[PDB]
Formats: structure tokens, C-alpha cells, sequence
């Protein structure tokens, strides 16, 4: 519980309904319940999990940045700090929830390179979101946990996936942003985004029209970042 | 513009 | 509690922060706490209350309409109905919460025509949102409760407010939509929107540049509905 | 277009 009494198939069906209704907190709760059933998530189901929590934490992160900026300008009593801390704590709780699903037991049960890479990329992302708000005796350990998860995902993806695979591309995109704005390694960020882009372009000739659209969509995002950074 | 992820 | 331990001024300050952060569930909870302190809400504070709950129930209503449409097309097992009922119940809970604040004791303590009209318009709105999802032995009583609240607000507003007052205009706009799509009275809707628009236009010559902008903004919405309906 | 409130 609270989703333990609902059939796995019903949870997946409701997650898809919640997405259509733009009810992403509901969507995430249904996907948490589906994960906790203990069976594989398909490609489609992994996408549902990722999209649900992306939207939940995305709203929290946007709110945190607004409040953090107001707080910085104020430095009115304790209210701005208090409310920023409230949002921050709720954000950290969502990150901890996702990382707990990954560690218990999505990753160890991922018997595919493509499933394992998907989950390790998520682990990197949610440690990175923790790093965005960290300012404590563990910001350094959080940053190292993100890098480690991303690096392992990169190692597997380069061995087992073509350079145009959209999960591989989205992983490199996010690891590059990690380097630029979390790790203070803008040269690493630029190197990764550039090699990833070029190696995808060189592989496009192997793809169908549909796969080509998939890959070029993420290539556009790599290009946008390089255009910002160089 | 904000970087993309 | 849960807001009972927080200062009224801190709750208002946090409601404004939540609005800036687009955290409307938080905003509504802070304004509920402020109302429950038992003191007046200023014009600005009434706007904060209305905006917070407008955004909360707005997302629920949009979700309900998506799910209701899917449900209608399906008429796959019980899941669509179940999830629609979940959203519906949460929507009804928010409406009941707002109506409880109005009845205990915003309305009776509203010692101004402008404060009393503001709250009675809200009472009409939240009974109307209940009517949108009602299908039971009380849809008729819910519709009558909405009409009654709107009508009393209209009676006071016509006696005590100029025809360009934006709260008066927004009240007539919503009562007109009530007539059109809840009460099956499209002629009443058209009559109300048209007389309201024309009487506002005839009064614009009395207004400052700023008040003129305020009034013409709501006049545009009356025009949009008349253009749809005639 | 949807009516306005
Ligand atoms: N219900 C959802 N949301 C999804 C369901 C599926 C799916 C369906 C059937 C089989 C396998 C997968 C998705 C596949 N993923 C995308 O199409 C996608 C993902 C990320 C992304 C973009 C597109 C644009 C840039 O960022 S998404
Ligand atoms: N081997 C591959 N290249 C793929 C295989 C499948 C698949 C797997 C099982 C069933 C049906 C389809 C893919 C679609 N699934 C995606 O998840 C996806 C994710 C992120 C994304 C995009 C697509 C586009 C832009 O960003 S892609
Ligand atoms: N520090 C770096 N590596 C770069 C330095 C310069 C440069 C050098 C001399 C003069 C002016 C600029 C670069 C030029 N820009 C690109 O090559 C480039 C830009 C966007 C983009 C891609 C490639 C692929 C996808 O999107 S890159
Ligand atoms: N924090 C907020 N949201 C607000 C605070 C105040 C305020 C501030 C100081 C004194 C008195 C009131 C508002 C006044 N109301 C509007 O300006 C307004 C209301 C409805 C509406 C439109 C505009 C456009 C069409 O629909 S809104
Ligand atoms: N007597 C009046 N005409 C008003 C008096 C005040 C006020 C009262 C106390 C302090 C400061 C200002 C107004 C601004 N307050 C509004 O609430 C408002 C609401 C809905 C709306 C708009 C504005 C514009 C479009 O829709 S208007
Ligand atoms: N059933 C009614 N009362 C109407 C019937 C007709 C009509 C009659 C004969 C031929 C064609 C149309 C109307 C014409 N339309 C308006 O006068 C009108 C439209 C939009 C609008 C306003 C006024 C004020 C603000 O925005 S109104
Ligand atoms: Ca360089
Ligand atoms: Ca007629
Ligand atoms: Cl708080
Ligand atoms: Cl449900
Ligand atoms: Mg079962
Ligand atoms: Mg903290
Ligand atoms: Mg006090
Ligand atoms: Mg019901």
C-alpha cells in the first residue's frame, strides 16, 4: 500500500490516464506502486516512470529556484528561508523515493544493457537534483554519487548501444550538464556534448526515418548547449 | 536561454 | 493547525511567495490558514484566496473533463471510472473546503458590500463546480444553491457598486456562464452578458486610465462569450 | 474556443 492492493496492470493503465490528464503526482504514485510489484518495467513503462517523476521534481526545482533567488536578494524575517526549506525538503523526499526504487531493486534486476543504462542514468539525474540544493557536509559525496552512476551508464552504453540510441544520447546530454554546472568542469561538458553529437551524426545514415527523427531530436538539445557554451 | 536536459 | 501555529502575517507572506513559485496547493493551504485566524481579508488577500483555489480546482476540473471524455468513449474494466471518481472526490473536497470557509465565517463577517459580494460570488462559483460533476439526488439542490448565491451577489452589486466594478463584472460573467451551461438557460446567459457589457461601456467615461484597463479586460471576456453564443 | 470565466 497505498498502491499494494491494486493490480499491476491497473496501475499502469492509471499512470497512462494520469499522464493524459496532466496529473503527474498521481502518475508518479501509480508508477511507484507498479515498480514495487517487483516485476520488470518494459521500455514504455520505464518511460512512464521517468516522465512522471521528471514532471513532479521539475515543478519543485522551478519553485526552489524562484524562492532561492528571492532569498538571495533578501540577504523580512524567517519566512523566505522557511518556505524555501519546505520546498527543498519535499524535493529531497521525491529524489530519495526515486533513488530507493532504483536501489531496491530496479537496477540489480535490470537484466538488459538497455534497462540497466536507463536506470543508472536516472540514478545520476536524481543525485544531480539533490546536488543542486546541497550545501552541507555531503554535497561532495552527492556529486561523486551522481558522477559514478553516470559514468557506469556511459561505460555500458558505449559498449552495448549505438551512438544514435536516444537513451544513450539523453544520458550524455545530462552528464554533460552535470559537468558544466554541478562539477565545475565546463571543458568536460563541452568535450562530451561535442563528441556525442558528432558520433551520432556519423551514424545517422544507418537509421530509418523514424529512428532518425528520434536521434535528431536529442541532437538538437546537444547543439543548443554547445551554442550556449562555446 | 537555459541549458537543456 | 496545520497552519494554526503560524502567524497570520507569515501565512500571507508565504501565500505571496507560493504564487510567485507557482505552488498553488501551498498557496491555498496558506490562505486557508489565514482565513481560519478569524480576521478580515483585505481586497488583496481576497484576491490571493480566490487565485489560489481557482488554480487548484482548475487543474482538477481540467483533469476531470479529460477522464470523463475517455470514460464516455469507453461506454476496459473499472479503471477509467475508478480514476475519474478519485479525481472527482478530490475536486469535491476542495469545493467543500472553500464553501466551509465562506460559511464559517467569511460571509457573515463581511461588513462591506464589496467584501460580501466577493464572497457570495465565490460561493456561487464553488457550487457551480460541484454542479459540473453532480449526477445525483442533489444536482438540483446544488444548482439552486449556486443560483441563490449568485443572485444575492447580483442584487447587492447592482445597488452598491458601479457597473464597471471588476468584481461586479466578473460576477456577471460567471453567473451568465452558469445560466448557459449549468441551468440550461442560454437566453438568460445572453441577456445577462449583453446588459452587463453595455452598461459597463456606458460608464467607462467616468474612469481613470487604470480603472478603464481593469474594466475593459473583463468586458473582453463578456464579448468573447457573446460572440460564441450569438 | 471554450467560454470564459
Ligand atoms: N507515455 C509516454 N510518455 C511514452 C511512452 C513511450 C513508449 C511507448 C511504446 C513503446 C515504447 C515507449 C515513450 C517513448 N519515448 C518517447 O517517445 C520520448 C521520450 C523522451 C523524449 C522524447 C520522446 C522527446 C525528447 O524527450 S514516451
Ligand atoms: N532501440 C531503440 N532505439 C528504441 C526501441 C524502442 C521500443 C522498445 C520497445 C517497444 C517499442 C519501442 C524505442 C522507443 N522508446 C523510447 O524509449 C524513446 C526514448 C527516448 C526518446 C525517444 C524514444 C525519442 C527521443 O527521445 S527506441
Ligand atoms: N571549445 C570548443 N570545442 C569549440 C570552440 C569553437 C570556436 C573556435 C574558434 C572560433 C570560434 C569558435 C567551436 C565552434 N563551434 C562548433 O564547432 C559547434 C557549435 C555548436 C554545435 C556543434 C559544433 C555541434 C552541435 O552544435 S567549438
Ligand atoms: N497576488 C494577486 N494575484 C493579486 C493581488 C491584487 C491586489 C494587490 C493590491 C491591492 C489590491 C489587490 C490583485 C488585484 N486583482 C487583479 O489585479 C486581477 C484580478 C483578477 C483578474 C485580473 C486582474 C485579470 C483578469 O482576471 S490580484
Ligand atoms: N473599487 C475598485 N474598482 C478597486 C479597488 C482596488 C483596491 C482596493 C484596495 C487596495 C488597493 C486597490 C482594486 C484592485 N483590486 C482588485 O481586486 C481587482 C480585481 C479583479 C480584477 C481587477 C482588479 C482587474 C481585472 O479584474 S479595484
Ligand atoms: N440574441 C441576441 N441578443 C443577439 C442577436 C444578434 C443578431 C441579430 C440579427 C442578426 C445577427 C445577429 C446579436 C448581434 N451581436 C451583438 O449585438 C453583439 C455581439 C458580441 C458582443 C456584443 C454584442 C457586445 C459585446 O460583445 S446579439
Ligand atoms: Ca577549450
Ligand atoms: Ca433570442
Ligand atoms: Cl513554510
Ligand atoms: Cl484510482
Ligand atoms: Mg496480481
Ligand atoms: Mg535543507
Ligand atoms: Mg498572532
Ligand atoms: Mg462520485
Amino acid at each position: 500500500g497505498a498502491m499494494g492492493s491494486m493490480e499491476r496492470a491497473s496501475l499502469i493503465q492509471k499512470a497512462k490516464l494520469a499522464e493524459q490528464a496532466e496529473r503527474y503526482e498521481d502518475m508518479a504514485a501509480f508508477m511507484k506502486g507498479a515498480v514495487e510489484k517487483g516485476e520488470e518495467l518494459s521500455c514504455e513503462e520505464r518511460n512512464l516512470l521517468s516522465v512522471a517523476y521528471k514532471n513532479v521534481v521539475g515543478g519543485q526545482r522551478a519553485a526552489w529556484r524562484v524562492l532561492s533567488s528571492i532569498e538571495q536578494k533578501s540577504n523580512k524575517g524567517p519566512e523566505v528561508r522557511e518556505y524555501r526549506e519546505k520546498v527543498e525538503t519535499e524535493l529531497q523526499g521525491v529524489c530519495d523515493t526515486v533513488l530507493g526504487l532504483l536501489d531496491s531493486h530496479l537496477i540489480k534486476e535490470a537484466g538488459d544493457a538497455e534497462s540497466r543504462v536507463f536506470y543508472l542514468k536516472m540514478k545520476g539525474d536524481y543525485y544531480r537534483y539533490l546536488a543542486e540544493v546541497a550545501t552541507g557536509d555531503d554535497k561532495k559525496r552527492i556529486i561523486d554519487s551522481a558522477r559514478s552512476a553516470y559514468q557506469e551508464a556511459m561505460d555500458i552504453s558505449k559498449k552495448e548501444m549505438p551512438p544514435t540510441n536516444p537513451i544513450r544520447l539523453g544520458l550524455a546530454l545530462n552528464f554533460s550538464v552535470f559537468h558544466y554546472e554541478i562539477a565545475n568542469s565546463p571543458e568536460e561538458a563541452i568535450s562530451l556534448a561535442k563528441t556525442t553529437f558528432d558520433e551520432a551524426m556519423a551514424d545517422l545514415h544507418t537509421l530509418s526515418e523514424d529512428s532518425y527523427k528520434d536521434s535528431t531530436l536529442i541532437m538538437q538539445l546537444l547543439r543548443d548547449n554547445l551554442t550556449l557554451w562555446t | 536561454r537555459r541549458r537543456q536536459t
